[PDB]
């Protein structure tokens, strides 16, 4: 009772399980470093202006 | 200050937008209000200097200074009438312009608190004085006299710039207040040694030192007269407020490194007042006896005791004074012979008795007379070389022996003598010049009545 299978019935995704678990960390990638930090604040204006050479504002 | 140097930008569309007929007149008057106005920095009733912003101060070293500065300005502006008259109103207009300018820039840098300030305006000095000495300088060296002119001024200030760069990047401020409460003892290394020839020898070519000198006969020589005014009054000074004001920071260098420049400014005194015996050119005699002057206070700085500054203010204003006057003196026969030659015309005092008063008080100013702030000065910076070496004195003598002479041959070779009758020309005078004259010889008989004014830092 082997039925031919029709145009596009082998060419698609079929959904398996089976026993086995997930691979843990697959590329047996390292940690990843951490960024650096963003600096948290409300921002002022700049103290005493620019500090350029005798600017005053 | 900002009260001084706003009317005096003023002072420019005032000259645009007037009349042709009432141009002159109406700047000369508010310029002589600038002048006045000018005086309440004189109110100093205390020792603590005074600061109006973090750009501007005085002290008793500025205010001298800043005044004979907007004072001038007046007269280099009636001295520049009678030239210049048969020109178009607008070149008329831009020589007030390029004066204007070189009062307000002037007075910004002995105003200023930074170096840097000083520095940018110390060299925007420059472009006024080429301006008014190429286009109206009346022969053809004028060109070579302004490239001299401007390229040993920037030759020894681009160093100064490094230097001023440099110790930003070390102190952080380049403010002189603080320069002078934090000021830390150098080690003494040849690194720092050039950091003391580079912050001093763009002021010592200013003033000038007698190594470096070409550019000072040029330009008097060869500009109109109103540069020469400025030139010899507050441009040579210019470079004395600079060591006066950075030598606080090259401590305890200036002890061994102001040898070669305190004896090269000694002999080439005496070389300059002597050149000054023997020289057919009267603008020429004036500026070797300004540069003979001038090593004084150069040496004077590099001694740096209290008498020594205080007697180098004293001839800074006495020299610019005397030395305008001597100037217009000149410039008085200039504008009617039309010869810088000074024995042509050798036997005055017969058509122009009155102004060869203003002629012997102008070098009696200029030789040591005593009731005066010029011996002042002198006298009392022979008496740091003095204390200094006692074997200085031995100069010093023969410069006044010299000095005496050649301000002597002066007077007689160009006043006493017999007149020289091919001359139908001589004029008899102008109101104008002897205004002038007069004008420049009350403030030097006032700072006499009352130098406790004219002293500096130290007194
Ligand atoms: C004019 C009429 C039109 C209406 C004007 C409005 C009037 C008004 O009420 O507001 C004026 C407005 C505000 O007054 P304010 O809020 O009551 O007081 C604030 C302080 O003045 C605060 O002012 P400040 O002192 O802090 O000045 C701010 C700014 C200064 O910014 C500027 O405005 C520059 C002014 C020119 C100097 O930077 C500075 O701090 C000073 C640095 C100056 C740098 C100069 C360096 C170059 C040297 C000069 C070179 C020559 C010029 C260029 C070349 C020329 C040849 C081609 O102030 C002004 O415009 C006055 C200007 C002062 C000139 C300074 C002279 C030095
Ligand atoms: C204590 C220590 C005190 C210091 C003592 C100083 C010792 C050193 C002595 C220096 C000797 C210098 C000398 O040889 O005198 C030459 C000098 C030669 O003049 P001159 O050849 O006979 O003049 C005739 C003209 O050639 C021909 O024209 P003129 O006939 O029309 O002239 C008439 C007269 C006309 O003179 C005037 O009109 C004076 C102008 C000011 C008017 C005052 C307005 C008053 C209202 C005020 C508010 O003379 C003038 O034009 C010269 C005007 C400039 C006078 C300068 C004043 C210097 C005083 C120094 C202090 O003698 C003088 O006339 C100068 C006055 C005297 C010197 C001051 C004597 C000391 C007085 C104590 C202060």
């Amino acid at each position: 009772g082997w039925v031919r299978p029709d145009l596009g019935q082998l060419s698609k995704v079929t959904k398996v399980k089976t026993d086995r678990p997930l691979p843990e960390n697959p590329y047996h990638s390292r940690a990843r470093p951490e960024p650096n930090p963003v600096i948290e604040g409300d921002l002022k204006p700049a103290k005493h202006g620019t500090r350029f050479f005798f600017w005053t504002v | 200050m900002l009260k001084i140097i706003l009317p005096s930008l003023m002072l420019l569309p005032l000259t645009w937008l007037s009349s042709p007929k009432k141009t002159w007149t109406n700047v000369t008057s508010y310029s002589f209000l600038i002048s006045l106005t000018s005086l309440t920095l004189l109110w100093q009733t205390d020792e603590n200097y005074k600061n109006f912003s973090n750009m501007f101060s005085s002290d008793p070293l500025s205010t001298p200074l800043i005044i004979l500065t907007a004072w001038l300005l007046p007269l280099m502006l009636m001295a520049s009438q009678n030239h210049l008259k048969k020109d178009n109103n607008v070149l008329q207009k831009l020589y007030i312009s390029m004066l204007i300018s070189l009062q307000i820039l002037l007075i910004m840098t002995f105003s200023a608190t930074e170096l840097i300030m000083f520095y940018i305006l110390f060299e925007a000095t420059l472009i006024p004085t080429l301006i008014i000495i190429t286009r109206w300088g009346n022969q053809t060296e004028r060109l070579n006299a302004g490239i001299y002119f401007l390229f040993y001024t920037l030759i020894g200030s681009i160093p100064l710039l490094i230097a001023l760069i440099l110790i930003q990047n070390h102190v952080g401020t380049l403010n002189l207040m603080i320069l002078s409460f934090t000021t830390h003892t150098l080690d003494a290394s040849w690194s720092n040694n050039l950091l003391w020839l580079a912050c001093m020898m763009a002021f010592l070519i200013k003033m000038p030192l007698y190594g470096v000198h070409l550019w000072l006969p040029k330009a008097h020589v060869e500009a109109p007269i109103a540069g020469s005014m400025i030139l010899a009054a507050i441009l040579l000074k210019l470079g004395s407020y600079g060591m006066i004001r950075i030598s606080i920071i090259l401590d305890p260098l200036t002890k061994y490194m102001a040898y070669p420049f305190i004896l090269l400014s000694l002999w080439g005194m005496i070389m300059t007042s002597s050149i000054c015996l023997r020289q057919t050119d009267l603008k020429s005699l004036i500026a070797y006896s300004s540069v003979s002057h001038m090593a004084l206070v150069i040496a004077s700085i590099m001694i740096q005791t209290p008498w020594s500054f205080m007697g180098a203010t004293m001839l800074m204003i006495a020299h610019g004074l005397t030395s305008s006057l001597l100037f217009c003196l000149a410039n008085s026969n200039y504008e009617r012979i039309h010869s810088r030659t000074m024995i042509m015309a050798r036997g005055l005092q017969m058509v122009f008795p009155l102004m060869a008063t203003w002629w012997l008080m102008a070098s009696l100013a200029n030789l040591a007379l005593p009731p005066s702030i010029n011996l002042m000065g002198e006298l009392f910076i022979t008496m740091s070389l003095f204390s200094w070496s006692n074997f200085t004195i031995i100069l010093m003598g023969i410069n006044i022996i010299i000095t005496g002479m050649y301000s002597m041959y002066m007077i007689i070779t160009t006043q006493r003598g017999k007149l020289t009758n091919h001359m139908i020309n001589l004029q008899p005078s102008h109101t104008r010049e002897l205004t002038l004259m007069a004008l420049h010889m009350i403030p030097l008989i006032l700072l006499t009545t009352s130098p406790k004014l004219i002293t500096g830092l130290t007194m």
